[PDB]
């Protein structure tokens, strides 16, 4: 179908930051004080951008 | 062509071309030196290369003495071997 | 109570052949540059190996520049200093003339 | 094993046979054969190829000197 | 593909150099342009200890 | 505070980055494209302009 | 010749893998992790990646560092430095007398030897 | 009544502190410094360079030019030789032999 | 004498692993680094800054 042309089209454009993006996710679960990712958890359940708020 | 043969010269006669070159070779050197105006400690540091290749040549010519003829020695060229005629255990003469 | 351990290092090395074996090993390596690398690589008259490509690829990091030539310089300087000590003359060379062993 | 320079013996005092045997000739062609036969083989072959060599040695070194006119 | 395309065009006609290969009459003309001394060849294969552990070493000739 | 929200806000930014971009599309096919988010893709315009020049 | 030793369990191969096994489990502990702040790009498909699920494991032992957490990241902006110092010299434009008299690396050229 | 010289309390205490090291202790913390300052990252980068660059204006410039010029001309033909020899155009763009 | 034979052997052996792999690891390397140095979309730490490294 189309949508698996689009997949195997994509692929290669996709992948080239998911390696980084996934580092800085595990990095930031790791390194990070899981306080600050319960709260940032928090924030987005109350449909809050944690990092605008975290600059303000 | 080419082919794989004994020297051209004898060892003497080559080491005294080869002092023969070097001493023009340094010659050159002073010639151009007296050329250029330098005194005697500025002629030593511009020919200073071409007096050691000289002197270098000087002490090859003098360390090899040619070889003086005798019975071992003449029956060593009618076998054609490199032969010492001043040996009496050869290579373990370095040792004794 | 005695021990050559803390005593007597001389006896201690005599009692234990593997102590004398980086003696050893010490002596065979010089012995080895003084017979073979000596007067091949670092003799005056056979320096300028250290310049070819194929025997010493990139011995000054790079090729070996010989518009240059530093090793000439350098040992030319080291020579003329020999010659002021000795205070030999440059000219007194160029007055021989060698014989040919005739015959 | 077979190892080298090494032979082992029966209780007859016989050598015992490693891959060949030999021992059914009679004692005089093994003295023929080994009469002449010593414990050295490869000094024979370098004398032979010396041999050959000093039969085949150059003498231009001489033929320059005139020692053949 | 603009650096590539004019030092192409300046390699066919023989305003540059070739990639990777020393052209004579390009360093020459330019050393002419600069007033600079020209390309010589300074090596000496003869010299003291440097074709020794040559098999197949080069023979002096007076040419 | 700041470095650990920083670090935390990591995997929020890039799960949600498929999500902003998945309902754009939804805006878009659909049409149903107000004000606010035009005025939101307007900034993104200009940022990514920007970002085109600073690539370039 | 015959000296009918017993076997030596010491000298058996029976604790080598399993004390292998041990040290990547002690490895692989470190990579348990909660559910809260978790994220992984998976493949276009929708499967995982190789190294995606196992860089929280070695971030948590980068946590554990001392001295290398803190240094080892201060050869990256090198990286950088040769990202940008690169698409400077792909269009850099040089003197066409320099480059024929003096071209870098050129093969034959007899001031270099060859 | 120990006839030895005792050792106090606090000189064990120091003793301790250089004795107790193990061999991660060292590998890693020396390293870490030595692999990012070292022949790899940026002392053999920075040294290699160099060659590269005085190579370069040696054979375009000269090095006695080079060094009556000023520190910035000196920078900027540096660069450009930097940038000459990272970009290896006779090479094919490799930095191989 | 094989003694001798198989020291030098081996310690050629050694020398030639060390030197070969390295080698042709950087030279990988460097391939890798020019298709990529040309293609920017690429230049990107696309396998993971530590996990090429770890690996
Ligand atoms: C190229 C290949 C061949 C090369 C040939 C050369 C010519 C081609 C030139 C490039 C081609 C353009 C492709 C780029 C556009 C693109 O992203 O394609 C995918 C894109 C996504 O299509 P899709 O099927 O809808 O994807 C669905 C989901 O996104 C699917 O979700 P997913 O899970 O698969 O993830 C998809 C992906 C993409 O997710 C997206 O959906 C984004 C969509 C973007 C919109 C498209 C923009 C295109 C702009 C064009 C200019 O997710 C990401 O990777 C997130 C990227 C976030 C940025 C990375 C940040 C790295 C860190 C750097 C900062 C670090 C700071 C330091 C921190 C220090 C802390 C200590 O395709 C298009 O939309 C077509 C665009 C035309
Ligand atoms: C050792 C025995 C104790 C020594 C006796 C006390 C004494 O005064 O010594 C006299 C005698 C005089 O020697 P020298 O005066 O002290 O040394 C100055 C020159 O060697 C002087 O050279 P030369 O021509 O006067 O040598 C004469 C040579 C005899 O030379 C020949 O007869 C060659 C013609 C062979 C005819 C077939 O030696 C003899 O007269 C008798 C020994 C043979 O000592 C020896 O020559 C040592 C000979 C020991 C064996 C070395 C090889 C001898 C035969 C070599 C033939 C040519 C080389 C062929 C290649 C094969 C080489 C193995
Ligand atoms: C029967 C004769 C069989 C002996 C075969 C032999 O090679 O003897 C010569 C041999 C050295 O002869 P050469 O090296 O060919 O001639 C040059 C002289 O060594 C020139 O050296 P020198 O005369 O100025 O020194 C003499 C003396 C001075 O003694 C002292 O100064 C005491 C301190 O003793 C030595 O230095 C020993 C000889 C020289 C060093 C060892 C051999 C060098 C071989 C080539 C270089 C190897 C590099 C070794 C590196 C070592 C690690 C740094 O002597 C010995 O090495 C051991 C002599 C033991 C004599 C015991 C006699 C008692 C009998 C009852
Ligand atoms: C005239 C003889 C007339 C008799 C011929 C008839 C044979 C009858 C048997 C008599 C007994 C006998 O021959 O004992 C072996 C006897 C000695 O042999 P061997 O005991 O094995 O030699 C002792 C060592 O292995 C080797 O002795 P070596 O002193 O020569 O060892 C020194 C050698 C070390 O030799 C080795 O250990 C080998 C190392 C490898 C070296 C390879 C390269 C060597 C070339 C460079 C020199 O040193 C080197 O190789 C220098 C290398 C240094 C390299 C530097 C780096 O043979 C001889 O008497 C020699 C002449 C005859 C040889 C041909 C034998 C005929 C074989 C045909 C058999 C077919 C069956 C016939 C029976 C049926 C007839 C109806
Ligand atoms: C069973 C019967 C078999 C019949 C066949 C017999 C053939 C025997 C072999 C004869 C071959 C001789 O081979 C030939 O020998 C001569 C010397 O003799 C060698 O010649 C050598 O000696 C001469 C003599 O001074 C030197 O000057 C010369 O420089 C040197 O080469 C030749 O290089 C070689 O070609
Ligand atoms: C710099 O900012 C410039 C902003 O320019 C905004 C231009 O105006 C765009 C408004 O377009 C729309 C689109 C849809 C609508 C609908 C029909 C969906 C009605 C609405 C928003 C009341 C739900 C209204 C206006
Ligand atoms: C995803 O798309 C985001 C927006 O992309 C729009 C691309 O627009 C093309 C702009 O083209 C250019 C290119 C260069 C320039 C110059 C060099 C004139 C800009 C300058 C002088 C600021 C460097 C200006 C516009
Ligand atoms: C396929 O490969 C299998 C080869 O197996 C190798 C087995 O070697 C394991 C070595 O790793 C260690 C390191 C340290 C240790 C201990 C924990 C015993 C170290 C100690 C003494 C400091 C506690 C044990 C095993
Ligand atoms: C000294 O010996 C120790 C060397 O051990 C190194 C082991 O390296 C492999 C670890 O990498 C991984 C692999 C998989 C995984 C997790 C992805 C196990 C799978 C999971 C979390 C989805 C179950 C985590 C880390
Ligand atoms: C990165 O670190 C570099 C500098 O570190 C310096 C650490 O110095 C700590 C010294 O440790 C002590 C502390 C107290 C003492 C005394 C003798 C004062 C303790 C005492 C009085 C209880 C015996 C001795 C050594
Ligand atoms: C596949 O294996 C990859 C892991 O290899 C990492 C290499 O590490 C170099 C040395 O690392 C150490 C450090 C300390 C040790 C211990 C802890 C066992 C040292 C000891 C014996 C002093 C306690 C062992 C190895």
């Amino acid at each position: 179908s189309l949508a698996k042309v689009w997949m195997y089209a994509s692929w290669i454009p996709r992948g080239i930051p998911k390696a980084m993006a996934n580092e800085l996710s595990s990095a930031a679960a790791a390194l990070a004080h899981p306080e600050a990712i319960a709260r940032v958890a928090q924030l987005e359940s109350q449909g809050k951008n944690p990092y605008r708020v975290a600059r303000a | 062509s080419s082919y794989t043969g004994a020297a051209l010269a004898p060892k003497s006669e080559r080491l005294r071309l080869a002092f023969e070159e070097k001493q023009k070779d340094h010659q050159k050197c002073i010639e151009e030196a007296k050329g250029k105006g330098l005194k005697k400690d500025e002629l030593i540091d511009a020919c200073a290369w071409t007096h050691r290749k000289t002197i270098l040549a000087l002490k090859d010519w003098f360390a090899y003495r040619p070889p003086f003829q005798d019975r071992r020695s003449k029956w060593a060229e009618y076998c054609s071997i490199r032969h010492d005629s001043g040996s009496w255990l050869g290579w373990s003469q370095k040792f004794f | 109570v005695y021990t050559n351990w803390q005593s007597s290092y001389t006896r201690l090395f005599v009692s234990k052949p593997w102590m004398w074996h980086p003696l050893a090993w010490m002596t065979l390596s010089v012995g080895i540059w003084w017979k073979f690398g000596k007067e091949s690589l670092c003799n005056e008259r056979s320096f300028y190996i250290h310049t070819h490509p194929k025997w010493a690829p990139h011995k000054f990091h790079t090729v070996y520049n010989w518009s240059r030539d530093p090793i000439k310089w350098t040992l030319a300087e080291q020579y003329a200093s020999i010659i002021r000590n000795t205070n030999t003359d440059i000219e007194a060379v160029l007055k021989i003339k060698l014989p040919a062993n005739a015959n | 094993g077979e190892l080298s320079e090494y032979v082992e013996v029966n209780e007859k005092g016989m050598p015992k046979p490693q891959a060949l045997s030999l021992w059914n000739m009679p004692y005089a062609k093994r003295r023929a054969l080994t009469k002449f036969a010593r414990g050295v083989r490869w000094q024979f072959i370098v004398l032979f190829i010396a041999l050959y060599n000093f039969k085949n040695r150059d003498d231009s070194h001489l033929l320059r000197r005139g020692a053949y006119n | 593909n603009l650096r590539v395309e004019w030092e192409k065009n300046m390699e066919i006609q023989k305003k540059l150099h070739p990639s990777g290969l020393w052209s004579e009459e390009q360093a020459f003309a330019a050393a002419e342009k600069l007033g600079r001394p020209k390309a010589g060849h300074p090596m000496r294969v003869f010299e003291d200890g440097y074709q020794q552990f040559d098999l197949k070493p080069k023979l002096f000739d007076p040419d | 505070e700041f470095w650990q929200m920083y670090l935390a806000c990591w995997p929020y930014r890039f799960r949600n980055t498929v999500v902003e971009w998945e309902t754009c599309k939804a805006k878009v096919l659909k049409g149903s494209v107000d004000l606010q988010d035009i005025v939101d893709l307007l900034y993104l315009l200009a940022w990514a302009y920007l970002f085109w020049i600073l690539g370039e | 010749a015959a000296p009918a030793e017993k076997p030596d369990p010491a000298l058996d191969a029976t604790k080598a893998l399993p004390k292998a096994l041990e040290e990547v489990e002690f490895f692989q502990s470190y990579a348990v992790r909660r559910k809260t702040g978790f994220h992984l790009f998976n493949r276009a498909t929708g499967s995982p990646t190789i190294v995606g699920p196992m860089f929280y494991n070695l971030y948590n032992f980068v946590r554990i560092g001392r001295v290398s957490k803190y240094v080892c990241w201060l050869s990256l902006p090198l990286v950088f430095q040769r990202m940008w110092m690169k698409n400077r010299a792909t269009g850099m434009e040089y003197d066409i007398d320099l480059e024929n008299y003096a071209p870098f690396e050129a093969k034959k050229n007899p001031m270099h030897g060859h | 009544a120990p006839l030895y010289p005792v050792l106090s309390q606090a000189s064990l205490y120091k003793r301790h502190f250089f004795k107790n090291i193990k061999l991660f202790h060292v590998v890693f913390y020396v390293g870490a410094p030595c692999v990012t300052f070292g022949t790899a990252a940026w002392s053999g980068s920075n040294r290699n360079s160099r060659e590269a660059i005085f190579m370069v204006i040696e054979e375009r410039h000269g090095w006695d030019n080079f060094k009556k010029l000023s520190s910035h001309q000196q920078g900027v033909i540096m660069q450009e030789a930097a940038q000459e020899s990272l970009l290896a155009r006779n090479k094919g763009e490799l930095h191989l032999p | 004498m094989n003694w001798l034979y198989q020291m030098i052997y081996y310690g050629v052996r050694m020398w030639l692993v060390f030197v070969l792999h390295s080698f042709s690891l950087g030279s990988f390397g460097e391939l890798i680094t020019v298709i990529t140095d040309n293609n920017l979309i690429f230049n990107v730490f696309y396998i993971g800054l530590l996990g090429l490294g770890f690996i």
